[PDB]
DNA sequence: CAAGCATAAAAGATCTAAACATAAAATCTGT
DNA sequence: ACAGATTTTATGTTTAGATCTTTTATGCTTG
């Protein structure tokens, strides 16, 4: 068989028996493979220890967030409500990702059953009810250690069956995705469970957008019923700015003065953070980790972060660093300007703590503050609150005075950071396709050895050459005229000469003598290229019964 | 209809799959020396085929074996039921005698009615008015 | 923990396979320490790729623990629940890769649907497996929401070498430019059946002809189970034509067709086995009259 | 331009095959 | 070898996916 024609077929490669002691490392010797292996190993171990140090604090912050939100929602769930048992209390979690384990407190006289429902697991009202009753029965029987049909009467008979009171808490995982007709019908159905005087219900709506859509979609009577007890709770990772600050401070401490943050890098962090709110902290952690690993990867001097290896400077290191612009503008010379820790991080931490303890200001972005301090306009960020006017005297910061920060910094000047996490996907495709010269390297050393040393240079790759005309084409394109133009742009005699260049095959030379051999090989190339465009989505075809016209989908830029 | 046949030729009670394999093995491997001929009247074959197209093939193929001594008398409404259901190749590789019944004419129906009343037409009866 | 994606013009199938099979697996096997790490390569350009079979392979290779009865939930999807249980289990295992799941053409015809994308999204969170994928469509990033992009945790990389994609174009016709029946998958079946075996071709012709007869007995419709051919009936027909003598040979040679999705075997409601071809009647007739009929 | 004229695609009726599910009789396994 | 463990026949119950058919949102098109 042909394995390429298969699907999802496992392959067990035969690893060579040849092996070494410590050649197996992703890090490669920099400076044209001149650095020693000990430097690479030290870089690897320092990267691992620093990554562990950062991620431990990140995990602590994340766990703190989860614990705090769970405790707050559990406290709001009971809140010592004195309201009469004639309505069910509702909690709208504003903009909450459906990833939380709402814990229900154990009560001696009341079961507390968390029933979780999702849009995929709720096609209609009857299945909502059957799933809810099955979860209720299973949880109650597991807690308590014949059968009952799955309907609302299980709630009616609960006091008789298990000799205990009930408290069911409905957690709708994605309340925006469920079609609100069935959700409204299910709420109205649950309303019928208030004639028992031994069952209390609690609804939790994991809303993502706002309450405007809930008001618009739900029936007025249902909104009136919900309004008797509702609690708008705003739970989100992006609200209050009190959690991104902790992670950024953790990163700042895990780099300490050992590393420096470039102004453009923090500007990019802020820009990419401003464009996403539903999932913000994870994106920030990804960006920081990628920048850190890239900096330890493509920078050779990261082995010299700690002072102990400063003496390990060699002739190649000094020769390379001699071209540092800071050195031109300005062993023992380097260390006396390296061990000087940057006071910017300590000053920023002190300022943040000072404003967050007694100045009664909390809604601020530590990333924004750090970026502003890096620029140097800290007054322009501290004057917005209009409350630290008498405290600005002691909050002044001495301007940036540092040297040799190019070698120890986190920045994106080669564009890898932006093109590896948030690349301009379509724009990159069009940039690569329009200017194919910079994608395919041009070589002339071995053009004599190759069989096509005269045709490769003159012409262009078929797909990009077709894309040139396609961009220069009109909105609606006749296939015939497009092929005519493509063939006219195609050199005539050179194609025939290339065909004649192979004497091994016989069918090719047999077809070569045919007068329209060029006119049909060009057509074959055109069908191949148009198929590739259709697969890539550049072009589309209208009604296939006509198939004489095509429409351009994507435009360059 | 499989298991019934088995239950009527073997006295045992088997499920439909086991009955299929049992009947096939009895019609294929048991020698003609130790078998008794079976006549099966597959009445209303129209309802047996439906989506399955299995009953009719099994019953018209079990008669192909030389070991099997079976005379399957299938009866149906549509004359073209086999050639349509089994296919021309199968209905050709199985040679079965086809018979078509035409509705009675008026003379034939009159004869049927008259024959059914031969003992009562123009007869004397003693009747009591009480 | 970064799942890796390759995007750009040209075919990255050969390049990505060269990267994963020859370089990634031996190197990671050396670094973990012996045997090489298994490499599940998943052809996404095939419209016959099914997520059930992919997860069957992943659970045959990785062999995760079974899910308890309570964890099955009320009729919930077993694949996604098993994957979430796998995530819970693998959140504590040591962080060493035990599988690399190559995904060629992640934005293909049968691999772009939301179900398999959700499966891959939940599967990629597992640190112990590596998700290297390739994309071709311009609007491919449209397939991933915020949650799916987070779970993928992609690191986009540009690869553009203008390769002609010989393998990708195989599964679809080119004379009609591919505008019709692009996701049918019948062209790949024709290509694989062109030179497979004379006896396999003959029995496939018998099965196809029986399916057309059943369709005629029953407008272009799909070849569903109600129209398929019974396994016992097929064995009898093959024995009458000296193709496959017994059950064992027929099943052994039919497993090859089943694994390549040219045919499917299921069980009816009554328990009768059924073998059927999932191709459209017009596609079946074209396949019969273009390659089968030439003998 | 609208009407006419045509094909096309949305909304849903109608249905099936598959995944998920339970259960009673008969078979296959160890002491 | 006797009761438990597994299998085989036989349904019921939801989810995911299919094609037919009807209606109506698109184009084609003179002034």
């Amino acid at each position: 068989f042909a394995d390429a024609q298969r699907s999802h077929y496992t392959v067990y490669p035969s690893l060579p028996q040849s092996n070494k002691n410590d050649k197996h490392i992703p890090f490669v010797k920099l400076l044209s493979g001149k650095e020693s292996e000990v430097n690479v190993e030290k870089r690897w171990e320092l990267y691992h220890q620093l990554h562990s140090h950062f991620h431990d604090q990140v995990d602590h912050i994340i766990d703190n967030i989860e614990a705090d939100l769970k405790a707050e929602i559990s406290d709001l769930l009971y809140s010592e409500t004195t309201q009469k048992r004639r309505c069910f209390n509702t909690i709208f979690l504003l903009g909450s990702d459906s990833t939380t384990k709402i814990e229900l407190k154990d009560e001696s006289s009341r079961y507390n059953v968390l029933i979780e429902l999702t849009p995929k697991e709720s096609p209609n009202v009857r299945m909502m009810l059957r799933r809810s009753m099955y979860k209720l029965y299973s949880a109650a029987d597991a807690e308590e250690h014949n059968d009952v049909s799955y309907d609302l009467s299980l709630v009616e008979n609960f006091k008789r069956l298990f000799g205990k009171d009930l408290a069911m808490v409905f957690n709708f995982k994605d309340v925006d995705s469920i079609n609100f007709n069935t959700l409204d019908n299910f709420i109205i159905l649950l309303k019928s469970a208030f004639k028992y005087d031994h069952v209390k219900i609690s609804l939790i709506f994991n809303i993502n957008t706002n309450l405007s859509n809930i008001e618009k979609n739900l029936r007025q009577s249902t909104i009136r019923l919900l309004k008797r007890n509702y609690h708008k709770l705003d739970v989100s990772s992006n609200k209050g700015f009190k959690y991104g600050n902790q992670i950024f401070q953790s990163f700042l401490d895990t780099v300490d003065g050992k590393l420096n943050l470039s102004d453009r890098f923090v500007e990019f962090i802020l820009s990419k953070m401003a464009n996403n709110t539903n999932h913000n902290l994870q994106l920030l952690t990804k960006m920081l980790d990628y920048s850190l690993m890239s900096y330890f990867f493509q920078n050779a001097f990261s082995v010299f972060i700690d002072p102990v290896n400063v003496d390990f400077l060699n002739d190649d290191y000094l020769k390379i660093l001699s071209r540092c612009p800071t050195f031109m503008f300005f062993e023992e010379f380097f260390v006396e300007f390296l061990v000087r820790e940057n006071p910017i991080n300590g000053h920023a931490k002190f300022v943040a703590r000072f404003l967050e303890e007694e100045l009664n200001i909390t809604n601020f972005n530590l990333i924004e503050l750090y970026h502003n301090l890096l620029i140097g306009k800290l007054d322009s960020y501290l004057d917005r609150w209009s409350a630290c006017k008498e405290y600005k005297d002691r909050l002044h910061f001495e301007p940036i005075d540092t040297i040799f920060q190019e070698l120890f910094t986190l920045d994106n000047r080669s564009g890898l950071l932006t093109q590896s996490i948030f690349p301009s996907y379509k724009s990159n495709i069009e940039d690569n396709l329009l200017s194919w010269e910079q994608v395919l390297p041009s070589l002339d050393k071995e053009n004599y050895d190759t069989l096509s040393g005269d045709l490769d240079k003159i012409m262009a790759p078929v797909l990009g050459q077709l894309f040139k005309l396609y961009r220069e084409a009109n909105m609606t394109i006749n296939i015939y005229d497009f092929y005519i133009a493509f063939r006219e742009t195609l050199p005539k005699e050179e194609i025939l000469n290339f065909i004649r260049k192979d004497p091994s095959n016989t069918k090719l030379l047999e077809l070569a003598e045919t007068p329209d051999a060029f006119d049909k090989v060009a057509l074959i190339l055109f069908m191949q290229a148009i198929f590739a465009f259709e697969n890539m989505g550049l072009i589309k075809f209208q009604s296939t019964k006509s198939y004489d016209l095509v429409e351009k989908c994507v435009w360059r830029g | 209809c499989y298991e019934t046949l088995w239950n009527k030729v073997s006295g045992e009670r088997l499920t439909w799959a086991a009955s299929m394999e049992s009947l096939e093995f009895y019609f294929k491997r048991v020698p003609k020396n130790k078998k008794k001929t079976i006549v099966v009247l597959l009445d209303e074959l129209d309802a047996m085929v439906t989506k399955s197209q299995d009953i009719m093939y099994n019953f018209f193929n079990w008669t192909t074996y030389e070991n099997a001594k079976l005379i399957v008398i299938a009866v149906a409404n549509t004359m073209d039921l086999p050639e349509r259901q089994l296919g021309n190749k199968i209905t050709s590789r199985i040679g079965f005698t086809r018979i078509m019944f035409t509705g009675y004419t008026h003379e034939e129906l009159k004869n049927i009615i008259d024959l059914r009343l031969k003992g009562l037409n123009d007869s004397f009866f003693y009747v009591d008015t009480k | 923990g970064f799942s890796l994606l390759f995007y750009g013009v040209g075919s990255k199938r050969n390049f990505l396979e060269e990267f994963a099979i020859d370089y990634l697996s031996p190197k990671i096997a050396y670094s973990q320490l012996v045997n090489s790490i298994p490499c599940l390569i998943l052809n996404g350009y095939n419209p016959s790729c099914n997520y059930r079979d992919v997860f069957k392979e992943i659970t045959d290779l990785l062999v995760p623990a079974e899910l308890t009865r309570s964890e099955t939930k009320y009729w919930g999807n077993h694949v996604i629940l098993q994957i979430q249980k796998m995530i819970d289990f693998y959140k504590n295992q040591p962080l060493d890769i035990k599988l690399i799941l190559v995904v060629h053409n992640l934005d293909g015809p049968s691999i772009r649907k939301n179900t398999f994308q959700t499966m891959l999204s939940f599967l990629s969170v597992i640190r112990q497996i590596a998700i290297v994928a390739s994309t071709d469509h311009i609007y491919a990033p449209l397939l991933w929401d915020n949650m799916k992009a987070q779970n993928y945790n992609f690191v986009f990389h540009d690869i553009s070498n203008f390769e002609p994609s010989t393998v990708e174009s195989t599964f679809q016709d080119v004379m009609k430019m591919g505008k019709s029946d692009t996701s049918s998958g019948a062209e790949g079946a024709k290509y694989v059946l062109q030179s497979l075996t004379v006896n396999s071709k003959k029995m496939y012709k018998l099965l196809i002809e029986t399916q057309m007869q059943n369709m005629g007995n029953l407008g272009p419709k799909r070849g569903t189970q109600r129209t398929g051919v019974e396994l016992k009936l097929f064995n009898h027909l093959c024995a009458a034509d000296f193709i496959a003598s017994n059950e064992i040979a027929l099943r052994s040679m039919l497993r090859e067709f089943i694994e390549h999705k040219m045919a499917n075997i299921t069980k009816n409601n009554s328990g009768m086995e059924i073998i059927w071809v999932p191709y459209t009647y017009a596609e079946l007739e074209k396949l019969l009259k273009t390659v089968l009929n030439t003998l």
